[PDB]
């Protein structure tokens, strides 16, 4: 059988001492080294007024420093300066003042949220839609001209409310509208960002009419902290020898037989397959380039583990059952990996039609218009369908086979003693498998429901810890630790 | 020849229980009653339509015989009697074409014209009036005044095919003007491109519906006497037959209920002592 | 100009005048906001933020006393300093607050390593170490506007409502970022209405660690219950409104008008103080039945409409 059919307690509990202190390695790496996963800056957009200069002409509008624009700060003041729609530009500039953004800043989000203000006679309408004219561009240094990067129409609906009484007496007070989404960009590789924010009106086309009055704009610039990425480089530069020594000793001892390897071996290489695809920091070239799609790329490298994961525990379950099929081809799976993969394929539709359109509009989302909203819940349904229907073919199948094993144990003693051991140790093999894969998938939903009601910190003594970035290293450390026992725990004698 | 669209008086005393659909469109709604109030001049002929529960949204109408203005003077005529003294609440009427399902309707159902005192807070109290047009419900540029008291009041309005219109209060004029100088129908003049002038504006194709849907906080306000027809002068000599006879009979009589109250009162305030 | 034109700074606001420079225009629109939210706030009773010209005490001496309209103004003033200043931080005009590290190479707690987390911190560090400056001597006066700019601080403090967006591995939430979200000040100014209206009175003690005397203030706490840092507290009684009278500084409702109509905001009868409750009806000229886009100038017709005019005695 497998190794750890011949491994003594002794040198099984040392490779378990080992992988522990490895993990807590792993914790604290996250916990005490690393910043923080993500950062958020908040903006308030200066109402810039155009000159009315620009009537094709194309000049941009900067908040601060040299050049800065004709600025208004209640827009109530453009009322006696005559000045009026069309004319007002939200200015915003990314790197808050003296700093810069690098491209160890691995993404961009930004969020819109409105400060709209009630007023008796210009109510928001019920299906209001506000019509942004955005643009964007980039620059290098600090005295070049800003060049385009975007020029879009972002159309977003209004979910707003009011929750005081709709009565004059409480006229000027903003309604609590919700953060719509505005833009994604799958990598920084600029220094600073200049970001213009129009609202053209037009009563014929109802183009932003009716959406309230509109005191101010708020921005949120959300991106990975800038030690992060470094951090998880350092650790991704640390396990990609190490699977690359467990890949190599594996295939070698894979194909150093007589016999030829049984599927759950090609399984489990497969796997390691699909995490050395985890493990090698490709990441680490888009510090220099400028690629847009590494995002999307990261998303179906990790697609690509889970699906691969999911299927490695229905093929290890199936390949234990103890009589009556002893078949090893991979097309008698079809019922339980079609699940998985349909699921799989599926939620992978999805995200394309979501972060892979946006590499040619950054400020596309799906959920914008009810076509795509309800095309968009369709796929994640039929994914989330899947998912369970696979979960109870899992359950099921854990079920059965205790069933025989129970039974077959019921007889041990019969038969004779090489017999004898090659069950019992397929007895023993299968469940020391079934409670580790217990204990790390309890242990990661633990701390995953942990990282999401934490602060994100924890004061200890005179020390600050990191909750949020240990969970995600330690889950990092404890799923490639798991890989890597089960790869040296499972090849054969 | 004066062409009767609609009249009422509740002479029958239980004609309302044939003539009126209520709406069902909610569980809710208040519900009306024919009373003559705490005072009145006769006791048949002031026996209105009356709100009784407070706090309600109602809405009660009447279909009356199909017709349409075109080339032909419009007139709508009702009285009210405000027995609680509203601090907000409706008190108008509305009228719609025989597509409306009665059983259903409610404020937001489409009209073809609306009329009749608004009395919501004391920081506004003029009377409104609202004129459907090519899918605009547009309502007047200059100001009326509405009246105060409890007192049996009567309301009267007025169109003509020269797109002119007079409001009657009391059976005495309140108002006149030309509808395109007192509306927003049509853009601006100033010569403006888009201009041309409408000379519909003053008819609608069918009207088969008398309605009241309206919202009140405090209850007891009644109706009554109601006329739609297309001859000024019927509706002038019909107000004055059953708004005139009881408007000193009425005054008479709340006076003396007054009275009394102020020996009551003072009468109460000399024992209490 | 810097710290020169201003007349009633004490060193250390001299000091800090000097070094924050910048801010200060921040800090004197954070005072406008409060300022004309302490207007909205009262705009009926009986007393309405009035200010006047003299520029040498703004609003005259009846805010001077320890009552619990200047127990308002002074939370609704430390209010609108740090919501200003922290929008001033937010629009990016500030360059001095929060963490302003350019580079950091070695791990150093800075923008292109740790991000920014100080910043939220600002307005409330700036506010306190302005307003408070002026009320470090032990007198029981200034015990009552340390706790009361503290609440007034802690109000903007509660109302940051929570936020946050979340992004992973196909758009769900395994990686999630949150924020604070400022309120509107409008909000704020309601909430202190409301502390206002129930603002708990409590009485001067005395007594000094040392020869000599030193003030605090004593809660009545027979019925009434104050909490720290949350509640405005006062010490002496507010004076009639009714009279004009310099010396207390209090203006007459002479020329202030209400709802008369068979009402009154905080009493008809009551706050003008006489009869005669009515005095001339006025045919305002204002823009009407205008197209109303989102932001501003119409540029619509116009018409008039009469109003009546009840200014009372
Ligand atoms: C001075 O003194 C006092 C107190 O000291 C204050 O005066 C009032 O105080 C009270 C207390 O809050 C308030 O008045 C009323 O409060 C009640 C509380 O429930 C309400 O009943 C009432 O609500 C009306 O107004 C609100 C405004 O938000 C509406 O939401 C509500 O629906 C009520 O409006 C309906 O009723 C009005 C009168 O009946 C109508 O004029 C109005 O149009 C609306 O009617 C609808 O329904 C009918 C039939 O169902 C339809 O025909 C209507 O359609 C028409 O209008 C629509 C919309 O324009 C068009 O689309 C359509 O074409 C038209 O046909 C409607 O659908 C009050 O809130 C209030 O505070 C004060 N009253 C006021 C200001 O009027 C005062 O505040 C004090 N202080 C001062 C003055 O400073
Ligand atoms: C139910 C709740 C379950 C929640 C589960 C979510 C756990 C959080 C995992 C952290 C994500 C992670 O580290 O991905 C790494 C591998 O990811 C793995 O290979 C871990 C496999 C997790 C198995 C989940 C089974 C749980 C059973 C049920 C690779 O991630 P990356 O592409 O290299 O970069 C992403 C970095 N970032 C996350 C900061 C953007």
């Amino acid at each position: 059988g497998a190794i750890i059919e011949n491994m003594s307690t002794k040198k099984l509990c040392i490779v378990g001492g080992i992988l522990l202190v490895f993990q807590i390695i792993a914790f604290l790496v996250g916990g005490l080294i690393a910043p923080g996963p993500t950062t958020a800056v908040s903006y308030m957009s200066v109402k810039c007024v155009d000159a009315r200069k620009n009537h094709h002409k194309t000049k941009w509008f900067v908040p601060w420093g040299p050049n800065h624009c004709d600025k208004i700060r209640d827009i109530e003041e453009a009322i006696p300066r005559e000045i009026e729609a069309n004319d007002i530009v939200f200015s915003v500039h990314i790197p808050l003042p003296h700093m810069e953004m690098s491209p160890w800043f691995q993404f961009m989000l930004f969020i819109l949220q409105l400060d709209i203000a009630f007023k008796l006679n210009n109510q928001i309408r019920e299906n209001a839609e506000v019509s942004m004219d955005v643009s964007l561009a980039y620059r290098d240094d600090a005295f070049a001209e800003w060049t385009e990067m975007a020029h879009e129409r972002v159309p977003r609906k209004l979910k707003c409310t009011f929750t005081s009484p709709k009565t004059p007496e409480h006229e000027g007070r903003y309604y609590e509208c919700d953060v719509l989404p505005f833009m994604e960009i799958g990598s920084v590789a600029h220094k600073f960002y200049l970001l213009n924010i129009r609202l053209p009106v037009n009563e014929k086309k109802k183009i932003n009419v009716g959406i309230g009055e509109i005191k101010d704009i708020r921005l949120v610039g959300i991106h990975q902290n800038g030690g992060f990425t470094k951090v998880w480089f350092a650790m991704k530069t640390f396990l990609t020898p190490s699977i690359f020594i467990i890949m190599v000793w594996y295939w070698r001892r894979i194909t150093m037989m007589s016999r030829p390897p049984v599927l759950l071996e090609k399984v489990i290489f497969a796997l390691g397959i699909s995490m050395t695809f985890i493990n090698i920091p490709v990441e680490w070239f888009s510090i220099g380039f400028d690629w847009t799609w590494m995002l999307l790329f990261g998303d179906i490298r990790q697609g690509i583990f889970y699906a691969m994961l999911l299927s490695f525990w229905i093929i290890f379950c199936g390949e234990h059952m103890m009589d009556q099929h002893e078949r090893n081809h991979i097309a008698g799976y079809w019922k339980q990996v079609g699940p998985i993969a349909v699921g799989s394929f599926c939620l992978f539709i999805f995200d394309m039609c979501e972060r892979g359109v946006q590499l040619t509009n950054p400020f596309y989302s799906i959920w914008t218009t009810d076509i795509g909203t309800e095309l968009a819940m369709a796929f994640i349904i039929v994914a989330g369908i899947c998912l369970c229907l696979y979960f109870l073919f899992l359950c099921f199948m854990v079920f059965q086979v205790f069933r025989n094993i129970s039974g077959k144990q019921s007889s041990l003693p019969a038969m004779s003693k090489v017999r004898r051991l090659h069950y019992e140790g397929l007895i023993f093999r299968f469940k020391f498998l079934m409670l580790i894969t217990l204990a790390c998938a309890a242990m990661t939903v633990i701390f995953f429901i942990v990282s999401q009601v934490t602060e994100g910190h924890w004061k200890w003594g005179g020390v600050t810890v990191q909750v949020n970035s240990a969970f995600f290293t330690g889950i990092y450390g404890m799923w490639n630790l798991y890989v890597f026992a089960l790869m040296f725990l499972y090849a054969p004698s | 020849e004066p062409a009767v669209y609609f009249k009422e008086q509740f002479l029958d005393g239980d004609g309302w229980t044939s003539r009126w659909i209520e709406s069902k469109h909610k569980s809710d709604f208040g519900k009306f009653v024919l009373s003559s109030g705490k005072f009145y001049g006769d006791e048949e002929k002031d026996k209105g339509l009356q709100t009784s529960q407070d706090a309600r949204f109602y809405a009660l109408s009447a279909s009356f015989e199909p017709f349409s203005n075109k080339g032909q003077t419009l007139v709508v005529q009702f009285t009210v009697k405000h027995e609680q003294n509203i601090d907000c609440g409706g008190g108008y009427v509305k009228l719609f074409p025989n597509s409306l399902d009665q059983t259903d309707m409610h404020g937001d159902s489409e009209y073809n014209i609306m009329f009749g005192p608004d009395i919501c807070g004391p920081g506004t109290k003029k009377v409104h009036v609202i004129f459907n047009y090519k899918g605009k419900n547009v309502l007047i540029n200059k100001d009326i005044r509405c009246k105060d008291d409890e007192f049996t009041h009567l309301y009267t309005l007025i169109v003509r095919p020269d797109n002119t219109y007079e409001v009657k209060i009391d059976n005495s004029q309140v108002e006149s003007g030309s509808l395109e100088d007192d509306w927003d129908f049509l853009p601006p003049k100033k010569d403006n491109p888009e201009y041309s002038p409408d000379p519909s504006i003053y008819a609608y194709d069918n009207f088969g519906v008398l309605g009241l849907d309206l919202w009140q906080v405090k209850s007891g306000t009644i109706f009554d006497n109601f006329l739609i027809t297309n001859d000024e002068a019927y509706a002038e000599e019909f107000g004055n037959e059953t708004w005139g006879v009881t408007k000193a009979a009425e005054k008479q009589m709340k006076d003396k209920q007054d009275e009394e109250q102020r020996l009551k009162e003072e009468e109460e305030d000399k024992k209490r002592k | 100009i810097l710290c020169a034109s201003i007349p009633g700074l004490v060193p250390k606001q001299l000091r800090f005048c000097r070094n924050y420079v910048e801010i200060m225009p921040s800090v004197a629109e954070g005072i406008k906001i409060g300022i004309q939210e302490c207007q909205h706030q009262f705009r009926g009773r009986r007393w309405n933020c009035t200010t006047v010209h003299d520029s040498l005490a703004i609003f005259g001496p009846v805010l001077d006393k320890a009552t619990r309209e200047s127990a308002f103004v002074h939370a609704i003033a430390s209010a609108g300093v740090a919501f200003a200043v922290t929008r001033s931080c937010a629009e990016g005009t500030a360059a001095i607050c929060g963490c302003s590290s350019r580079h950091q190479g070695s791990p150093g707690k800075g923008w292109k390593w740790g991000g920014c987390s100080e910043d939220i911190e600002f307005g409330g560090m700036v506010s306190r170490e302005f307003a408070d400056a002026r009320e470090n001597r032990p007198d029981a006066r200034s015990a009552m506007n340390r706790h009361n700019n503290e609440a007034g601080r802690q109000a903007i403090a509660s109302h940051m409502h929570l936020k946050c967006k979340c992004h992973g591995l196909s758009g769900s939430c395994e990686v999630k970022t949150c924020w604070w979200s400022q309120p509107d000040f409008r909000a704020i100014g309601d909430f202190l209405k409301d502390k206002y209206d129930s603002a708990s009175e409590m009485v001067v003690e005395k007594h000094r660690e040392s020869r000599g005397w030193v003030e605090t203030l004593r809660p009545r706490y027979t019925y009434f219950k104050v909490p720290t840092e949350r509640d405005l507290v006062y010490y002496e009684a507010s004076p009639n409104f009714c009279e004009p009278n310099p010396e207390t500084g209090s203006f007459g409702t002479r020329d202030r008008t209400c709802n008369v109509s068979s009402h009154g905001i905080d009493g008809c009868d009551l706050l003008c103080c006489g009869r005669g409750h009515n005095a001339r009806a006025e045919r305002r000229r204002e823009k009407c039945r205008c197209v109303f886009h989102w932001c501003c100038y119409v540029s619509c017709q116009e018409c008039t409409r009469v109003y009546d005019v009840h200014t009372c005695k």
